RNA sequence: UCAUCUAGACAGCCGGACGGUGGCCAUGGAAGUCGGAAUCCGCUAAGGAGUGUGUAACAACUCACCGGCCGAAUGAACUAG
C-alpha cells in the first residue's frame, strides 16, 4: 500500500524528466499550499510542477542513472526543501512567472537544470 | 471601496453590517431581494459593493445555491419549517452548465473536475434519477467538452 | 537484555584538555578547571584523536546503559560549563512587602542575606556556593544574577535561594512571593 | 456596544479593590453630574452576584431594567435570555401533551 | 496585582503542578505515574485546582 | 501594583477644590488619587506610605505621616524622591487628612506641608496654588493646639 | 495481536495544513468545532464536509496529514514471571 503509492511516485517521476527537456529546481519556504495553488493554475498549460519527499526523490534518479546519465548533476542541488518544474519553455518566461507571483509578507528558483546544462541564474 | 458578503434566503444582523457603513437597513434588504428575486426561494451568497454612499447588491455564484435551484422546487413558506429534503433528477446538462457558470471561478482544477466538485457539491441533492450524486462521473467521459 | 556493547561520544572543543585516570575526570579550559570522581557509575573512556572521546559499557542492563547517556551527559555539561560559563537569572516577585536583598559577612563567608519576605522580622540567610559569583543586575528591577562554571553549584545555590522563600500556612496560588528563577543559560551565550 | 462600555467602567472601579458602597455613592454623584454612563445603571447593585443591572429604552421614553453578568459578554448575556426563553418553549408542549389526558 | 509575567513565572512552580490521587504528591504536570512509592507509582493523576 | 482607571470622575472633568487639575475630595469617597498617578511614584517605599495613608485606621494614617516626614527632612535623598505626582497624590490625600476629626493627623498634616514648601520653594509655584488655601484653614483654626504652631511655622 | 520502517519510521525543533463550501436540515445566531443526518470531489507532497482552544456568529490559534534537519527502529492494546 505504501510501497505502491510510492511505486506510482516513482513512474511519474520518470516519466516527467523525459517528457521535459527544461528543469526548474524551486525552493519554497513559507509558501501556503493556497500560494501554490495559484502558481500551478497559472502555469498548468506550460509547466508541471512536482513535490517530494528528497529520500525518496534521490533514490528514484539513483535508480533511473543508467538511463539519462546527465540528470546525476541534479543530485547535488537536491539538498533542501525542493520542487521540480517541467517546462517545454526554455528558461527566462517561466522564471519569471515564479518568482512574481504570490510574493507575501516568497518561491524562489534555487537552480535551473536545461539539456544537460545546470544553470545558477 | 468596500465589499460586505453575506448569506441571504431571499425575500427578506442586516442592520448590525449596515450601521458600520452607516446605511439604512429597509433600502439594503430591498437591493438584496431584488438581487435574489432570482434567488430569493433559497439561501444564496449576496456580495454588497459600498461606494460610501450607497450599497450596490448582487448574488455571487455559489455550487450549492445553483444545484439546489436547478432541482425543480416547489416554493416553500419555510413557516413550516419542514425538512424539505431535497429530491433531483439527474439534470447532467444543468450541473454542466453549472460548472461552465463557475468557469473555473476561484481556479477549479480542470473544467471536468469542475464539473465533479459540482456534482460532489450536491451533497444535499439527489441529483440523479437512479445513481448516488456524482457516482458515475468517474465512469462516464461523457460532458466533459460540455463543461469547457 | 544485556546489551553487549553501547557506546556514547563526548566532543572536545580546542581550547579544553581533559584527563582521565580510573575514573576521576579533569577538564581545563579558558575559564580555569573541574573535576569530577566517576567511580560510582562503572563505565569505560576512551581517547579517540584529541577532539573525540568514546565512553563504553560492555555486557550492560538497561539501568548500566541509562547510566551511559547519564555520564556523557555530566562530562559534556562539564565541558561546556568550562568554555562558556553558567549564568542562572532569578527574579524577585512580591505584592505588597519588597523583598530586601544584600551580602553580608559573617567570618568572612559570603553570605546572601534576604529581608522582609512577606513583612516578617526573621532574616533568611543563604550561603554561597564557592566558585559562584552573584551579581544584583541593574536595569532590570529586581533581579539577581549568578554564575559559575558547575551548573550543579550554580544550580544549587540557586534552588537554595528560591527554596529558602517558601510560604507557611497560606494558600500558597494566591500567595505567589518569593524568588523564582527565570533563565538558565551561557555567560557566553550566543558565542 | 454601550453596554460592554458600562461592563468595562464597573469591571475598572472593581478592580481597584474599591469598596462596594463606595462605588454606589460614586455611581450617584455622576447620575447627579450628569454622566450618561452611570445614568444606564440601576443603584441596588447585585456585586455579591457578580451582577449589574442597566436601563435600555424600549423605544429607538420608556426603559426597560436587565440583568448583565459581569463576567460574560452582552452577546452572551443576551444568548442566555434566549436560553431562558427557549427552556420555556419545551415546557409549554410538554404542558399541552398534558393537558387532554390531565382534563379527561 | 503582581504583573502579568510574574504571575505566570511564579504560578510555573506553585500552581501549574499535578496532584495524586491516592496520596497527594504535587507532581509535574506533564507526568503520567507519581514518584512515590507508597502509592505504587499509580496513574490516577489530576490537575493541581486552580482559582477563579 | 495600583489597578484600575477612574472612568467616571474622568468623564466629570472636575478639579474640584484643586486649582492644579487635579481632583479635589473633602467627602471621603471621592478625590481619592488615581491609581495610575501611585502607578507613576518615584519609590516603592513611597507608594506603601500612600498605601498606609490610604487605610483607615487613623494609628496607621498617623505612622504614615511621620515615615513620610522624616524622609522629607532628609532632602537630599528626597529631592529625587519627590515627584510631581507625588506632588499631586499628596494634594489629593491632603484634603482629606486636613479634615481628620484627630487633632494629631491635621497638625502633622499641617507641618508637612509646611515642611515641603521650605524645602521646595519657588519649584512648588504650579502646586502652591492649591496648597494655599488649604494650608491657610489649618492654620487660622478655632483649636489653639493645631492653629497656633501651624500659623507660627508658616510664617517661619 | 495489530500497525509504521534506510523509498527515512517514533521524540524534538521549523514551514504549509488549501479551495468547491457559509456542503444539506435546524436556529435569534451557529461558517469544521450547540445538535440531526450524510461525509464527496478538486489541487495535491499534503490537508478531516474536522482534533481541540475558540467568538453572538465570525475572525484567530492548534491539531492529524505532508514536507527540511536527524539516520534506525518505534507506537498502541493485551498476557504472565
Ligand atoms: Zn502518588
Amino acid at each position: 500500500g505504501i510501497r505502491e503509492k510510492k511505486a506510482e511516485y516513482f513512474a511519474k517521476l520518470r516519466e516527467y524528466l523525459e517528457e521535459y527537456k527544461s528543469l526548474f529546481v524551486v525552493g519554497v519556504d513559507n509558501v501556503s499550499s493556497q500560494q501554490m495553488h495559484e502558481v500551478r493554475k497559472e502555469l498548468r498549460g506550460r509547466a508541471v510542477v512536482l513535490m517530494g519527499k528528497n529520500t525518496m526523490v534521490r533514490r528514484a534518479i539513483r535508480g533511473f542513472l543508467s538511463d539519462l546519465p546527465d540528470f546525476e548533476k541534479l543530485l547535488p542541488f537536491v539538498k533542501g526543501n525542493v520542487g521540480f518544474v517541467f517546462t517545454n519553455e526554455p528558461l527566462t518566461e517561466i522564471k519569471n512567472v515564479i518568482v512574481s507571483n504570490r510574493v507575501a509578507a516568497g518561491l524562489t528558483v534555487v537552480q535551473v537544470y536545461d539539456n544537460g546544462q545546470v544553470f545558477p541564474s | 471601496v468596500k465589499y460586505l458578503y453575506l448569506r441571504a434566503v431571499g425575500g427578506e444582523l442586516a442592520p448590525k453590517i449596515g450601521p458600520l457603513g452607516l446605511s439604512p437597513k429597509k433600502v439594503g434588504e430591498d437591493i438584496a431581494k431584488a438581487t435574489k428575486e432570482f434567488k430569493g426561494i433559497k439561501v444564496t451568497v449576496q456580495l454588497k459593493i459600498q461606494n460610501r454612499q450607497a450599497a450596490a447588491s448582487v448574488v455571487p455564484s455559489a455550487s450549492s445555491l445553483v444545484i439546489t435551484a436547478l432541482k425543480e422546487p416547489p416554493r416553500d413558506r419555510k413557516k413550516d419549517k419542514n425538512v424539505k429534503h431535497s429530491g433531483n433528477i439527474q439534470l447532467d446538462e444543468i450541473i454542466e452548465i453549472a460548472r461552465q457558470m463557475r468557469d473555473k471561478s476561484f481556479g477549479r482544477t480542470l473544467a471536468s473536475v469542475t464539473k465533479e466538485i459540482l456534482g460532489t457539491a450536491q451533497s444535499v441533492g439527489c441529483r440523479v434519477d437512479f445513481k448516488n450524486p456524482h457516482d458515475i462521473i468517474e465512469g462516464i467521459n461523457a460532458g466533459e467538452i460540455e463543461i469547457p | 537484555m544485556k546489551y553487549i556493547q553501547t557506546e556514547q561520544q563526548i566532543e572536545v572543543p580546542e581550547g579544553v584538555t581533559v584527563s582521565i585516570k580510573s575514573r576521576i575526570v579533569k577538564v581545563v579550559g579558558p575559564r580555569g578547571t573541574l573535576t569530577k570522581n566517576l567511580k560510582h557509575i562503572d563505565v569505560t573512556f576512551t581517547k579517540v584523536n584529541n577532539q573525540l572521546i568514546k565512553v563504553a559499557v560492555h555486557n550492560g542492563g538497561r539501568k548500566h546503559v541509562a547510566a551511559l547517556r547519564t555520564v556523557k551527559s555530566l562530562v559534556d555539561n562539564m565541558i561546556t560549563g568550562v568554555t562558556k560559563g553558567y549564568k542562572y537569572k532569578m527574579r524577585y516577585v512580591y505584592a505588597h512587602f519588597p523583598i530586601n536583598v544584600n551580602i553580608v559577612e559573617k567570618d568572612g563567608a559570603k553570605f546572601i542575606e534576604v529581608r522582609n519576605f512577606l513583612g516578617d522580622k526573621k532574616i533568611r540567610n543563604v550561603p554561597v556556593r564557592d566558585g559562584v559569583t552573584i551579581e544584583f543586575s541593574t536595569n532590570v528591577k529586581d533581579e539577581i544574577v549568578l554564575s559559575g562554571n558547575s551548573v550543579e553549584d550554580v544550580s544549587q545555590n540557586a534552588a537554595d535561594l528560591q527554596q529558602i522563600c517558601r510560604v507557611r500556612n497560606k494558600d500558597i496560588r494566591k500567595f505567589l512571593d518569593g524568588i523564582y528563577v527565570s533563565h538558565k543559560g551561557f555567560i557566553t551565550e550566543d558565542l | 456596544p454601550l453596554i460592554e462600555e458600562v461592563k468595562l467602567a464597573v469591571q475598572g472601579l472593581i478592580d481597584q479593590q474599591m469598596d462596594w458602597n463606595t462605588i454606589e455613592k460614586l455611581i450617584k454623584s455622576e447620575q447627579k453630574k450628569g454622566n450618561r454612563i452611570a445614568q444606564l445603571l440601576n443603584l441596588p447593585l447585585n456585586l455579591k452576584q457578580n451582577k449589574i443591572s442597566v436601563k435600555l429604552d424600549l423605544s429607538s421614553n420608556e426603559k426597560i431594567n436587565v440583568t448583565i453578568d459581569l463576567g460574560l459578554s452582552a452577546y452572551a448575556n443576551a444568548t442566555e435570555y434566549f436560553n431562558i426563553k427557549k427552556t420555556s418553549a419545551q415546557k409549554q408542549k410538554k404542558v399541552e401533551k398534558n393537558v387532554g389526558k390531565a382534563m379527561k | 496585582i503582581i504583573e502579568p509575567s510574574l504571575k505566570a513565572l511564579a504560578s510555573k512552580y506553585n500552581c501549574d503542578k499535578s496532584v495524586c490521587r491516592k496520596c497527594y504528591a504535587r507532581l509535574p504536570p506533564r507526568a503520567t505515574n507519581c514518584r512515590k512509592r507508597k502509592c505504587g507509582h499509580t496513574n490516577q493523576l489530576r490537575p493541581k485546582k486552580k482559582l477563579k | 501594583s495600583f489597578g484600575g482607571i477612574n472612568t467616571f470622575q474622568q468623564y466629570n472633568t472636575d478639579l474640584g477644590l484643586g486649582h492644579n487639575g487635579v481632583r479635589i475630595s473633602l467627602n471621603y469617597f471621592d478625590g481619592l488619587p488615581d491609581p495610575s498617578l501611585l502607578n507613576s511614584l518615584y519609590s516603592n517605599e513611597l507608594k506603601l506610605i500612600f498605601k498606609s495613608l490610604l487605610k483607615r485606621d487613623e494609628t496607621t494614617k498617623e505612622k504614615a505621616l511621620m515615615d513620610l516626614s522624616n524622609l522629607i527632612s532628609d532632602f537630599n535623598q528626597n529631592e529625587y524622591f519627590f515627584n510631581d505626582i507625588f506632588l499631586l497624590c499628596w494634594s489629593q490625600i491632603y484634603a482629606k487628612l486636613i479634615i481628620s476629626d484627630y487633632k494629631v493627623i491635621r497638625l502633622q498634616s499641617h507641618q508637612i506641608t509646611i515642611m515641603l514648601v521650605k524645602s521646595l520653594r519657588k519649584k512648588i509655584s504650579k502646586f502652591l496654588k492649591d496648597f494655599i488655601p488649604l494650608i491657610l484653614l489649618g492654620t487660622c483654626e478655632l483649636d489653639y493646639s493645631v492653629s497656633k504652631p501651624s500659623l507660627n511655622e508658616l510664617t517661619e
